[PDB]
């Protein structure tokens, strides 16, 4: 729900104002997923990681 | 994924409207008549149900089950 | 102005893994060719 | 700068001499006019003109 | 990437930070707002005296 | 008298009021006045209200008639020039050949 | 639309253009870009950060 | 062993970006700073089998 | 399928039917709380296949039982002497339909 | 006592506790997932 107006002067050069309560009600919520991995391998000599 | 509980803009409870909305649509209503029947007046609230995509139904088909 | 010796640069300006830096490869191939020509002329 | 996702760097001088030189020669208040022809650069901007 | 262009004439320094920028018209024209997180990392060595 | 605009507040040129302050009374006065303006203008404007809408860009009525007449006149004139050229009647402007 | 101010409680002096627009959030976030260095590892060939 | 208090409770620890070896009982710093190769040379790595490197 | 953080956020927004004029603000720390400044609910549901399902194997409302978690599965857990002061049925979620 | 990995296809509990190569006990699948933790975790509903 956008309103096109000048307000508070914290929106001068393409910055924009966001309503706090909408953010508290789930507006713009997001999830970030990241992955890590490891390998255990057997060497030529009969020895291995553990 | 799943219907949000409260309308973002004004804080009205819309989380309990999804099943009723689908039922009224199933009765050959139109979206306007269904939304007015449920009592959602402010257009900041009608978009909460008119523009929802129910991904949980499709996601659960890939979920593990016995 | 005509060269007959070369200073091999110190280790610190050519780290352990470039495994080793290419200047080391050039130096080793030069010395290899030197040994080849020496023994072959003899 | 225009606040469309831009980034800026920042340095912290580690000496009293550097501090004094930065403050006296690079101060913002001492650089209100550009040296090309002596015209102001730091003045009001959009939405302060309106 | 040679020595003269890349290393001697311009080089990397420490005690410096980078971040996005945003507006704040409640400051003077000679102040900048620094996050508390970055204030805790950069350090200035003060000599002790009377 | 007058009303303030880019030529008297903006970073264009001299006659800027902050420039006058800087040159006649010092750096501190200009730096103070800039912050005073930056704090005062938003309080007025954000409570007065100022917006742009589609109504501000919809064309008027008489503009449509004027544009229609202008388009017709220009197209007709162009057609007569091309007519003059293709039959050779066109007078060659004394700076270049006909094209 | 006729709009009433929320700080002063008094009507505004111009009708405000109001309505819904589709907004999308890009992948760039400030939390992933804040970075600062005081002292740390240095290269081997040239002892620079 | 910590040269200042002689205790053996040395712990390897890094501050925000600075790696160091700190006596966990008196706060002394015994060794700080590391020198590590970067990507600019990471792209150039070759291989020589040691058997080859040994003749 | 719902993540823990999203699920907790969703549970945060459910209005409760207690009277806030009979409780005090919880002091800083003391996460345990006590009977004078907290309420407790317990949610516990498990989904299982319906033993009496027909062969249609097509309607989710018949294949499974407790496949939808509504807000009516939350049970008030009295704490301290609250069981006497608040008569049965006064402490509950307001709406009872929220999915 | 031995630890349980859930098979990725039939979801039958399997115990390995050895260097035995990964493979399900009932089906042929070769992917396993750890069970959820038993400790409780506290979240803020904000
Ligand atoms: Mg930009
Ligand atoms: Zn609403
Ligand atoms: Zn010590
Ligand atoms: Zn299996």
């Amino acid at each position: 729900t956008v309103a096109v107006m000048s307000y508070s002067g914290y929106d001068i050069e393409d910055a924009l104002v966001l309503n706090k309560a909408s953010l508290d009600r789930g507006f713009g919520r997001c999830l970030v997923y990241k992955n890590a991995k490891c390998t255990l391998k057997r060497y030529t000599n009969q020895t291995f990681d553990k | 994924m799943i219907i949000p509980v409260r309308c973002f803009t004004c804080g009205k409870i819309v989380g309990n409207k999804w099943e009723a909305y689908l039922g009224l649509l199933q009765a050959e209503y139109t979206e306007g008549d269904a939304l007015d029947a449920l009592g959602l007046k402010r257009y900041c609230c009608r978009r909460m149900l008119l523009a929802h995509v129910d991904l949980i139904e499709k996601l659960l088909n890939y979920a593990p089950l016995e | 102005l005509i060269l007959t010796r070369l200073l091999v640069p110190p280790l610190c300006i050519r780290p352990s893994v470039v495994n080793e830096d290419d200047l080391t490869m050039k130096l080793t191939e030069i010395i290899f060719l030197n040994d080849v020509i020496k023994k072959h002329r003899i | 700068a225009d606040f469309d996702g831009d980034e800026m760097n920042l340095h912290l001088p580690q000496t009293e001499e550097a501090k004094a030189e930065a403050l006296v020669l690079m101060g913002t208040k001492a650089n209100l006019v550009t040296p090309r022809n002596g015209e102001p650069l730091i003045a009001a901007i959009q939405d302060f003109l309106t | 990437q040679g020595r003269f262009r890349g290393n001697l004439s311009g080089k990397r320094v420490d005690f410096s930070g980078r971040t996005v920028i945003s507006p704040d018209p409640n400051l003077r024209i000679d102040e900048v707002a620094v996050p508390v997180h970055v204030a805790k990392i950069l350090t200035f060595p003060e000599k002790v005296n009377k | 008298s007058g009303s303030m605009d880019k030529g008297t507040l903006g970073s264009g040129s001299k006659n800027n009021i902050f420039y006058i302050l800087l040159r006649d009374w010092g750096q501190n006065e200009a730096a103070d006045a800039m912050s005073r303006l930056a704090r005062l203008a938003p309080v007025y404007l954000s409570n007065r209200g100022f917006s742009i809408g589609i109504g501000d860009v919809t064309p008027g009525q008489g503009l449509l008639k004027a544009k229609y007449e202008l388009l017709n006149a220009g197209y007709k004139k162009c057609d007569e020039y091309i007519e003059a050229l293709n039959t050779g009647k066109l007078q060659q402007q004394p700076g270049c050949t006909a094209e | 639309d006729y709009v009433t101010s929320g700080i002063t409680g008094e009507p505004l002096e111009a009708y405000i253009y109001f309505g819904p627009v589709y907004y999308q959030k890009l992948k760039h976030m400030v939390l992933d870009k804040m970075h600062a260095r005081a002292r740390g590892p240095r290269a081997v060939l040239t002892r620079q950060p | 062993r910590c040269p200042d208090c002689g205790s053996t409770e040395l712990v390897e620890d890094s501050h925000y970006s600075q790696s160091q070896l700190v006596c966990s009982d008196c706060g002394c710093v015994v060794t700080e700073g590391v020198l590590t190769t970067t990507f600019s040379d990471e792209g150039n790595l070759r291989e020589v089998t040691y058997s080859r490197s040994t003749g | 399928i719902v993540q823990d953080e999203i699920l907790a956020h969703r549970l945060g927004l459910i209005p409760i039917h207690a009277d806030p004029r009979l409780f005090e603000y919880r002091n800083q720390g003391d996460e345990e709380g006590t009977e004078i400044d907290t309420l407790q609910f317990r949610l516990q549901v498990r989904c299982t296949r319906n033993p009496h399902a027909a062969k249609d194997s097509s309607d989710p409302n018949e294949l499974y039982v407790n496949h939808k978690v509504y807000t009516r599965h939350m049970t008030w857990i009295p704490l301290g002497n609250q069981a006497d002061l608040f008569p049965e049925g006064t402490i509950r979620p307001v709406h009872d339909d929220i999915l | 006592q031995p630890m349980i990995y859930i098979c990725g296809e039939c979801h039958t509990e399997n115990e390995i506790k050895s260097r035995d190569p990964i493979r399900c006990r009932e089906c042929g699948y070769r992917i396993m997932y750890k069970k959820r933790t038993k400790r409780l975790v506290v979240f803020d509903a904000r």
